[PDB]
């Protein structure tokens, strides 16, 4: 019984640790498409600065 | 990260209903697939597909409920809202269907705590998958009302209560000595006086064993023996390091053992709320913030909606307005030529009236008038016929026939379907953020712009009729006054207290309540507060007491029948504690928390309960009160005593606070020590003021009349603390429902036991004998159980719970010291709930035969 | 001492239900997080061929 409650304990705690993953994953891929998105619309500009 | 984890939540959860839509619509194609026969299905695989079918849905539930709790899409959210009330519904009408199939042991037990435990663990999951609790949404929708209504009653209680903190239970300690200061310091003085007495003879037998021994060492050197005394050192010196050195290996050992604890997973590893970095706190950041979230969206949605209604009005609003003005134009010509300008319209509406009749629609409404009209014209001919009794088979078909697919079960599937129609095949890609799309904005605001259309061209072409028909000067034909709306003196049932509250206001009435102190402000509690287990051996205790029942029918002493039949049935296993919250949360929460269960489900608002003292209906109470933000008013005869002298006092109390519970919705109302209202007359002279019986009259009349409207969210509670006390007919008959809370199992009540020890912050011992404690304690209510920890653990006492673990006789004390239930007062309680439930009504069902006939009953007349 | 080893029993056969569901769920959430990387990945060479 202690063996299969420290056993949960700690495959909750890895589960949470691969939430906090997963979270900063998402975190990670909206900065870098906000980025992608910001590069995008400053080459757009690019064709304006090309017009000068 | 939370969007798409929710996303995939629901995914699964409209999959588990799905599961559950194809599996119920099974037996109905079956059954139109083999409509020739009767079914032959016993009670057992009906028992099996509805808790089956009741689980699911309860995991439904689950899913369902987290997700509105975080799911941030307001477009999402209401259909996620609609969706879970009307699976609510479904789930309590499930709940209700097991109830009333609960035949097992071929008998016809109606119980509201059916058991699924064989079920469960053939299912392969633990008792805490039947977990339902109360969402929390309540609260938040529709919060505005309720919030002003918290806000007037804290208003009034600094009013006149100069008190905000929630009222805790205060239970009075039975252990108070009337004795002056005079005799406590007496009997401090003796106590002292003896102890120190003690110390100082205990003095003097110290010294006489000093002089005894001085006199032995004496004799012992008067005889010339020399003892070595270099060696007493290296002796004492090999001894200490012997015992230091096992001490180490000791140390190091149990260092082991904890490793092995904590590494091979021994011990749990608890994480500190406190803590700034505990995994708890990150999960209520991130809720805290999705939930903001979910308001965030809901505010610029509508604002968005709002403005988009706006600019669709202004540039598409004259346009097509001037066209429906030139149809209704068109259609006041065609009227004035069928009229030849005599007889024109007086309301376009009717215009709509000549272009209701659609084509397939008016198919599908002419083919169902003429069908429901048919069976009026039968109904002239067959009048002389008789008035034959009900056949036995017609109504047992008409209330077996296998129900078929519920409208609330229409709503829920094509909820379904649209759903993975429209926003199942929305691209969010693009939308990353899950916030609300124009295109359905649009969709969903088309009908308010086209309404509002609508209405203003009706009353810009009514004008038009009216100067149209004056210019063919055509009389208005005079318009029949609809007969005058006598407010006829209908005796609308008269209720006690109307004299007194005549023409005031709902708030004068609620300072008057917080004056007298009937409402106050309970202390927040949650439904998953009442720790229980699942009823896990609950079908094998029935299936013993059905066999010990059947032994008892192969006896043949007369006297011992009638005398084992006499006492209580115990046998029978009493109401889980896990079935008791999710009956009370199935019964109070959805009903009083939701609109839509309330007309979906039974229209009951009268809860009775049962218990001793302290057993958990405080927590309930509070609980529930908290959970949905319902004012608490209790009319206990104990929370009034002292207040009220007079008949006419009590009705307009009762009056105002029914009129309060109607208007200030959500209201419920409370009221312990019913017994002395309701309880048996024909007993002695009991000490309570005989005032208070006589409220039975006044809540007689408002039971028998309906006074809360059945949809009103509002509902009566009934808790006492000894059943035996009020009447079992009027129990039986006044309240729509009741229900007995047993007293903690082994299981039950040790569990009890460590989440008390645990929430004072005690110490947990590896090889403290908890089950030991647990039979130490049988035989007490809750509220013994919880005034006894209370009782064990003080402020030093527990500061020095490091110093001295917890010991057994800890318990010893205290538990003789709080109120004790005897066997005996158990016993009365499990009949009590056996008849006013009604269950011993099904017990001598089951043993009368058909035998006996009905012969002659006319010759004794005289 | 008989009560107590049925007690145990059954507590622990219930752990050990719950530990089985806690590691199915952090299976499942290990290749969520192993796709999330995947997808993170495909974001960035996308990223770059847009660059280019």
């Amino acid at each position: 019984r202690d063996m299969v409650e420290n056993f949960y304990h700690n495959t909750l705690k890895e589960i949470s640790e691969v939430k906090t993953k997963i979270s900063n994953k998402e975190t990670e891929a909206e900065e870098k498409e906000s980025k992608h998105r910001i590069d995008v619309k400053v080459f757009l500009q690019k064709v304006k600065h090309l017009e000068y | 990260m939370s969007n798409m984890m929710y996303n995939m939540k629901w995914q699964e959860a409209i999959n588990d209903l799905m599961e559950q839509v194809t599996l119920e619509y099974l037996p109905l194609e079956q059954n139109e697939q083999q409509l020739g026969m009767k079914y032959k299905r016993d009670s057992s695989e009906w028992f099996h597909f509805w808790a089956t079918l009741y689980i699911k849905y309860i995991d439904i539930y689950k899913k369902l409920e987290d997700c509105y709790d975080q799911l941030v899409h307001p477009q999402k959210r209401v259909l996620l809202k609609e969706m879970l009330e009307n699976v609510i519904v479904r789930l309590c009408e499930t709940k209700s269907q097991v109830v009333k199939y609960n035949t097992q042991y071929d008998a016809t037990y109606k119980s509201d705590y059916p058991n699924l435990d064989e079920l469960v663990m053939d299912l392969k999951l633990t008792p805490d998958c039947l977990d339902i609790p109360i969402p929390r949404y309540f609260r938040e929708e529709d919060k505005k009302r309720l919030d002003e209504r918290n806000q007037i009653l804290d208003a009034l209680l600094l009013e006149y209560t100069d008190t905000k903190e929630p009222q805790e239970e205060q239970y009075e300690d039975q252990n108070t000595l009337q004795a002056d200061m005079d005799t406590a310091i007496r009997i401090i003085q003796r106590y002292e006086r003896g102890r120190q007495g003690i110390e100082r003879a205990n003095l003097a037998k110290i010294l006489k064993k000093e002089e005894e021994k001085k006199l032995e060492r004496q004799k012992k050197l008067a005889e010339g023996t020399e003892i070595g005394e270099e060696t007493e050192k290296d002796d004492a010196a090999l001894v200490i390091k012997k015992y230091w050195r096992g001490y180490k290996s000791r140390k190091l050992v149990q260092d082991i053992r904890e490793e092995e604890l904590l590494f091979l997973g021994m011990k749990k590893v608890v994480e500190d709320p406190t803590l700034p970095e505990s995994q708890y706190k990150q999960a209520q950041n991130k809720r805290q913030k999705m939930k903001y979230i979910q308001e965030e969206h809901e505010q610029e949605f509508n604002d968005e909606i709002e403005n988009l209604k706006r600019l669709v009005k202004g540039n598409e609003g004259p346009d097509i307005l001037d066209k429906m003005r030139a149809e209704r134009r068109e259609w006041i010509m065609r009227e004035l030529e069928k009229n030849e300008f005599k007889e024109a319209p007086q309301d376009p509406s009717e215009f709509y009236n000549q272009q209701v009749m659609d084509p397939e629609q008016q198919a599908a409404e002419a083919a169902k008038a003429a069908e429901e009209a048919k069976k009026k014209g039968a109904a002239k001919k067959d009048d002389k016929k008789k008035k034959g009794k009900p056949s036995e088979l017609d109504e047992f078909l008409e209330n077996n026939k296998p129900t078929g697919p519920s409208p609330i079960v229409l709503k829920l599937q094509e909820q379904i379907e649209k759903h993975s129609g429209e926003w199942s095949k929305r691209d969010e890609t693009n939308n990353f953020e899950q916030k609300h799309e124009t295109e359905l904005a649009k969709m969903l605001i088309k009908p308010v712009v086209e309404e509002q259309i609508k209405q203003q061209v009706d009353e810009m072409i009514a004008e038009e009729l009216d100067i149209v028909r004056l210019r063919y000067d055509i009389k208005k034909k005079k318009q029949k006054k609809p007969p005058r709306p006598r407010n006829k003196g209908k005796n609308k049932k008269k209720f006690p207290g109307d004299s007194s509250n005549k023409g005031r206001d709902p708030k004068d009435i609620l300072a008057g309540l917080v004056e007298k102190r009937v409402a106050k402000k309970l202390i927040p509690a949650s439904l998953m507060d009442l720790k229980g287990e699942q009823n896990v051996l609950g079908k094998i205790q029935e299936i013993q007491a059905d066999e010990n029942l059947k032994k008892t029918e192969a006896l043949t002493d007369a006297k011992l029948k009638k005398a084992q039949l006499e006492e209580p049935s115990t046998k029978m296993p009493d109401p889980s504690i896990a079935q008791i919250r999710q009956i009370i949360a199935e019964y109070i929460a959805f009903p009083l928390g939701s609109k839509y269960a309330k007309e979906k489900l039974d229209k009951m608002n009268y809860f009775f309960f049962m218990g001793p003292r302290g057993s958990g209906k405080t927590l309930a109470v509070r609980a529930l009160a908290h959970e949905c933000n319902a004012i608490v008013l209790d009319i206990s005869p104990s929370n009034i005593d002292g207040q009220y002298t007079d008949k006419k006092q009590i009705d307009g109390m009762i009056n105002s606070a029914f009129k309060v519970a109607k208007e200030f919705q959500p209201a419920i109302i409370y009221c312990e020590d019913f017994e002395y209202i309701f309880g048996q007359a024909k007993k002695k002279k009991s000490q309570v003021n005989p005032l208070f019986a006589k409220m039975k009259k006044p809540l007689m009349d408002f039971k028998k009349g309906k006074f809360f409207e059945p949809e009103d969210r509002v509902v009566f509670i009934g808790s006492t603390n000894r059943p035996w006390d009020c009447s079992q007919k009027e129990i039986k008959s006044f309240f729509d429902k009741k229900i007995y809370f047993p007293f903690p199992n082994y299981g039950t009540r040790m569990l009890l036991f460590k989440t008390f020890l645990e929430q004072k912050k005690v110490p947990l011992p590896d090889n403290f004998p908890i089950n030991t404690i647990a039979h130490i304690t049988e035989g007490w209510s809750a509220g013994s159980f919880k005034m006894a920890i209370d009782r064990v653990f003080t402020e030093r006492r527990l500061q020095k719970i490091n110093e001295e673990q917890i010991k057994l006789s800890e318990f010893i004390g205290p538990l003789s010291n709080v109120p004790f239930t005897s066997k005996e007062e158990f016993k009365e309680f499990k009949k009590f709930n056996q008849v006013v439930t009604g269950l011993q009504a099904n017990y001598e069902a089951k043993k009368a035969p058909a035998d006996d006939q009905k012969g002659d009953k006319n010759k004794k007349k005289k | 001492e008989k009560k107590l080893l049925a007690f145990y029993q059954q507590e622990r056969q219930k752990i050990n239900y719950n530990w089985i569901i806690a590691k199915k769920e952090l299976e499942d959430k290990k290749s969520e997080l192993i796709n999330k990387e995947r997808e993170i990945q495909d974001l960035q060479e996308n990223h770059f061929m847009t660059l280019n």
